[PDB]
């Protein structure tokens, strides 16, 4: 077994050493003189009541007018945003869910907790009642993300360590993505969706290849467990949150860290990400309550959206970048413009 | 006797006189003083060179106090009324027939101030809960319901005032002795007055049981129960208050019904407000004894006097000192002290419980703490 | 436009009698090892991820969790429970002499106290190996001061309450296993969240009575602090 | 109610102040 | 333990072998790519209430 | 990455000591608790000692007291066990760890059977 460790050891420092002979400049010199933003002064525009308990997921649909919301006193509401009407209410099963989806079509939507199911519900009935199409059984750990890849296949990370691909026609474990060694806490599919990646509670980042199932790349710099990620709009890198209070840029051609946001004043973990429309600024839902957005292009800090009373647990942004939405613990949704 | 009641006695006295004067024969004398009436008695005829002696009127207040004596004036030889010491006015004498509040000031300077000072305290108190959105609960719609009957309460007390001050002012003292002392609107101002005292103490009893219900580990219907608390506090004195408007109205109107005659028409808008106020201290008493368990599971002393103190405005509880004491049984000096301990207490309840319960609550310092800080995170 | 509307308020009136359920019931999180007895709790008051267990106590209804099918690190599940009436935490007192569970314990329990989560949520104790700690302690097998040198001194609290004809020495060393987390609860508490220990068996019947005792206990105290009283 | 009991008072004195009054204008 | 040994050491040598571009060319096509889609981010340039569908 | 390298393992008859020195690199060393635990054959995990942020509070296990002195050298990032009086039963392997979370006092997981941030171990046989 020590030669085995030796090699893993040479490997490592053959990896790090061609990480450092492929830098040549950090990216600050390159945006030494770039445009300021400038202060931004988002503010709250709407405000949505009807959950009883804390919210841990909310996702967009695709045409940017209705949403869909979790919250653990079993239910699934879905939200016309502009005339903050209700246009559904689903009572869940299990009223422990951690993460719900809307797919791209709109004809269904999907969501897991801690029951370690995958349910997906179908919103077009002939009747239009909605009714429980199918259930996806077979991880071996609570379920802390899926995202749709069509009417017909999903994709789910567990804590159990492993990512899955379903096949929604059968409902049969089509393919299984290994190699963390921690709990992961989300994903994102690619704008192609044909790569995706994961935060594992190791401090590390994987990128798989949707068919082959090996993994491709492996990202490393974090001190702690890493809670959110998200890719660039143009899919050549992506933002991480991590427990240590600060958020890191990959690059996967380049195959290394970017930039780091980190002020000493924060000193609480990031609990969500995602870039804006055009990918110059990076909002993050903090522990203290506040969202703060990051000048990506030089890293100082451009404004704050203040104004939950609890913690932030989710945040999405839409399609078309007209409106932000942030879930809170306190039961509440605000659309900020 | 009431001023109309005098006035209508001394009206009646004078049509007396003017008809026997028209009735009364000349007194067979030569130079004869001419009978005359001078606003205060009837005169006869006077005899010349002679005084003239005329029984006290008893339409008088105090005619019943001293009916004796005789009003004298002096009448000339040649029929003319003797002239007064250095003055135009006959001669008279009528020292015989004369007769032989501030601690009320006192009351009113204090509690006047008491009651405005508390009234300016709810009003902010009041704008501060309806300002922030997240204080928004059952708690705090009960207590809004306590401010406002605080605040009409209070509003009242000031109408009442005015409306006295008004009826023996001097315009309305020399129109009367020629008003507003029988005209409806007075009547309604204290109906109003009946009804706003009432309702605050009604919900008081409302906070007190509210509490209670909550700290006896029961759940209950929420709609339901607020409609049936918001009725319970809004509509019960009603039916206690109007009919002792119909009884006065039927039975015993006259003057405003400002003075109470027959106490059987009395009690009835008294008996409800002591049946609360010992609910309230029932309520009370238990609320006690649960704190005093709570600290005795888990210096105790000073938070235990701390915590009594603080829920004594709250439930107005100190008015059970002097509750039972009846108006019937209040002499001497002892009316005096309770009426100033209930008059200031009441006064400065409104202000008590304001600050109390919105300006040092933990809940509203944090959110001006929050509030401010987001205004400097700009 | 109109029919949008007349759904919504269709929604919204069935979210109101699902809102009087909701707040007329408890939520109970049910913890502790694998071999501190707590299946045989939950199956006297009788694959999937977490298993239920709803019960009533005097017309109250309570509503009861029981983790099943995940792994060992749970400190990022645990937070999804931090709005639970209690947390109940049985404890194996007799596992003492893995070598030391009584410490696993200890320092289980010591972390659940100071997560910033949790740092609001009541959490009651149960000591349930009582009638295995008699014998263990009565036989002389247990030599508890070679696992912890701090009970060579210990001398039974003054306001000990022990049950009849009970050996000293039992009740000396089930008071100290009590002590030692009690000692951990009274440190940094302050006064917003709270520890009820309780000694039990296995079968006990009053283990019901017991914890909807200490919830109704926990919500007037929740009330008393609205209200600034405490 | 203390506020009831004190007003009917008040209205007592002015009745039998007024009531003097009047009486002492109608003399003069 | 040693088949986990042998996995994590293939793993490694596969991800040894990957074109790494230089780090200046990521951040050039970065800084390019906000620049060019600079138009379409209302949020980082808010727009006239009329075109605003949440006033 | 984060990285633990332990030393100063070896054998010893009972009674002996040794030093077990942990070079930590990849973090912040003084943002975070710190702890020992070790495995003895055929047994599950086990902890022994701990130190805070600065180095102040101290606890230990039960039959360790008075022998070992945890103690950390922020400054030039490494964590001590300087053991002492030794017995037949502390041969084991010795984990440097390090708590999940900076600037916080919980310190969930470190025992777990898969704890990723735990160090490689040195055996120490008696």
């Amino acid at each position: 077994l020590d030669q085995l460790r030796q090699e893993a050891e040479q490997l490592k420092n053959q990896i790090r050493d061609a990480r450092k002979a492929c830098a040549d400049a950090t990216l600050s010199q390159i945006t030494n003189n770039i445009d300021p933003v400038g202060r931004i002064q988002m503010r709250t525009r709407r405000t949505l009541r009807g959950h009883l308990a804390k919210i841990y997921a909310m996702h967009w649909g695709t045409d940017s007018r209705l949403l869909v919301s979790a919250s653990q006193d079993g239910k699934l509401i879905i939200w016309d945003s502009y005339t903050t009407n209700k246009v559904h209410a689903i009572p869940l099963r299990s009223s422990w869910v951690m993460t719900c989806a809307y797919a791209p079509s709109g004809n269904y939507v999907a969501c897991g907790g801690l029951d370690n199911i995958c349910s997906i519900y179908n919103l077009k009935t002939r009747e239009g009642n909605v009714r429980v199409s199918r259930e996806l059984a077979g991880h071996t750990g609570y379920l802390s993300c899926c995202r749709f890849l069509d009417d017909n296949q999903i994709v789910t990370s567990s804590g159990d360590t492993t990512c899955a691909l379903w096949d929604i026609e059968t409902g049969q474990q089509t393919t299984t993505f290994t190699g963390h060694t921690g709990d992961v806490m989300s994903l994102s599919l690619a704008p192609d969706t044909r790569l995706f990646v994961s935060g594992a509670c190791d401090a590390s980042a994987k990128l798989w290849d949707v068919r082959e199932g090996m993994c491709r790349q492996t990202f490393t710099g974090h001190e702690s467990d890493i809670n959110a990620i998200c890719f660039f709009p143009n899919g050549n890198a992506f933002a991480t949150g991590s427990d240590d209070a600060t958020c890191r840029l990959f690059d996967l051609r380049a195959d290394q860290e970017l930039m780091t946001y980190s002020h000493d004043n924060i000193i609480c973990g990031i609990t969500s990400v995602s870039f804006s429309k055009s990918g110059r600024l990076l909002l993050a839902g903090y522990d203290d309550f506040n969202c703060n957005v990051w000048d990506a292009l030089k890293a100082d800090r451009a404004g704050v959206l203040a104004g939950h009373d609890n913690r932030v647990s989710c945040l999405g942004v839409t399609d078309d970048g007209m409106a932000v939405a942030t879930g809170s613990w306190d039961s509440f949704l605000k659309i900020w413009n | 006797v009431s001023l109309w009641e005098t006035v209508q006695k001394w009206r009646e006295y004078r049509r007396q006189c003017q008809r026997s004067l028209t009735e009364d024969p000349p007194p067979a004398t030569d130079l004869f003083c001419n009978r005359t009436f001078d606003e205060y008695a009837c005169w006869p005829d006077g005899e010349p060179g002679s005084f003239v002696n005329v029984s006290c009127p008893w339409y008088l207040p105090w005619a019943s106090s001293v009916p004796q004596g005789h009003v004298y004036r002096f009448c000339t030889a040649e029929g003319l009324w003797l002239q007064k010491d250095n003055s135009s006015l006959p001669w008279r004498d009528l020292s015989e027939c004369e007769e032989s509040e501030e601690q009320l000031l006192f009351l009113y300077i204090i509690y006047t101030v008491g009651y405005a000072l508390s009234f300016s305290a709810l009003v902010i108190a009041s704008a501060i809960l309806l300002g922030f959105r997240h204080l928004h609960c059952t708690r705090n719609y009960i207590h809004l319901n306590l401010f406002a009957s605080f605040i009409l309460r209070a509003l009242s007390v000031f109408i009442k005032d005015a409306a006295l001050k008004w009826m023996y002012s001097t315009a309305a003292q020399q129109h009367q002795w020629d008003s507003y002392q029988d005209s409806l609107s007075c009547r309604l101002v204290f109906l109003l007055m009946q009804y706003c005292v009432a309702a605050n103490y009604y919900w008081l009893l409302v906070e007190g049981v509210y509490l209670y219900t909550l700290l006896a580990f029961s759940v209950f219907s929420e709609q339901w129960i607020f409609r049936l608390y918001v009725s319970i506090g809004w509509g019960v004195p009603l039916l206690f208050v109007v009919p002792w408007g119909i009884v006065k109205y039927l039975y015993e109107d006259e003057g405003c019904w400002t003075r109470n005659s027959n106490m059987n028409y009395w009690l009835i808008i008294r008996l409800p407000i002591l049946f609360a106020i010992g609910v309230n201290f029932l309520i009370f008493v238990r609320v006690i004894c649960i704190v005093v368990s709570k600290l005795k599971a888990n210096d105790i002393k000073c938070r235990l006097a701390k915590s009594t103190l603080t829920l004594i405005p709250l439930l107005g509880t100190h008015e059970v000192i002097f509750a039972f004491v009846m108006d019937e049984h209040a002499r001497g000096t002892l009316r005096f002290i309770k009426l100033f301990t209930e008059l200031s207490f009441t006064s400065f309840q409104g202000l008590m419980v304001a600050i109390l319960y919105c300006f040092v609550n933990n809940e509203v310092q944090l959110e001006f703490r929050k509030s401010w800080e987001r205004w400097r995170l700009e | 436009e109109k029919a949008q509307r007349e759904a919504n308020k269709k929604i919204e009136k069935q979210l109101q009698k699902d809102k009087q359920v909701y707040r007329a019931t408890h939520r109970l999180l049910l913890l502790g090892a694998g071999e501190s007895g707590k299946n045989t709790i939950v199956k006297q008051m009788r694959t999937s991820g977490i298993f239920e267990t709803k019960f009533q106590v005097d017309k109250v209804n309570f509503h009861m969790f029981d983790v099943g099918a995940q792994r060992d690190e749970r400190r990022k599940w645990i937070q999804c429970f931090n709005d639970v009436t209690a947390i109940i935490f049985v404890v194996a007192s007799s596992s003492y002499n893995q070598t030391n569970r009584l410490q696993a314990a200890l320092k289980l329990f010591d972390s659940i106290w100071n997560n910033k989560w949790l740092r609001d949520t009541s959490v009651i104790l149960f000591l349930n190996k009582q009638d295995l700690l008699a014998e263990k302690v009565l036989a002389g097998k247990s030599k508890i001061e070679d696992y912890f040198p701090e009970f060579a001194r210990y001398t039974t609290p003054e306001d000990a309450t022990p049950e009849p004809g009970e050996d000293p020495r039992v009740t000396r060393a089930k008071y100290f296993i009590r002590d030692e987390f009690l000692r951990i609860s009274t440190a940094s508490g302050d006064g917003r969240h709270y520890c009820y220990p309780h000694f039990t068996c296995a079968v006990d019947t009053e283990n019901i009575r017991r914890v909807f005792n200490d919830c109704r206990d926990i919500i007037q105290r929740m009330h008393l602090r609205q209200y600034e009283l405490l | 109610h203390a506020e009831g009991t004190f007003t009917s008072d008040v209205s007592x004195y002015l009745e039998g102040q007024a009531a003097k009054e009047f009486i002492a204008w109608l003399v003069k | 333990s040693i088949a986990q040994a042998r996995k994590l050491v293939e793993q490694l040598k596969m991800e040894a072998n990957i074109d790494r571009i230089k780090v200046s060319k990521a951040a050039a096509d970065l800084m390019a790519y906000c620049e060019a889609h600079a138009k379409e981010d209302p949020l980082l340039t808010p727009v006239p209430a009329s075109e605003n569908p949440f006033r | 990455q984060v990285q633990l390298q332990e030393s100063g393992g070896g054998l010893v008859q009972p009674g002996g000591s040794l030093r077990l020195s942990c070079a930590a690199s990849g973090f912040t060393f003084s943002n975070y608790k710190m702890n020992w635990v070790r495995q003895a054959p055929g047994k599950g995990l086990e902890w022994v000692s701990d130190i805070s942020q600065s180095g102040a509070s101290i606890s230990y296990t039960g039959s360790v007291k008075g022998r070992f002195t945890i103690s950390r050298d922020n400054a030039k990032n490494t964590l001590y066990l300087q053991m002492n009086s030794l017995k037949p039963e502390d041969t084991a392997v010795y984990y440097c760890a390090r708590c999940p979370a900076p600037f916080t006092r919980d310190c969930f997981d470190v025992t777990s059977t898969t704890y990723a941030y735990r160090g490689q171990g040195t055996q120490v046989t008696v």
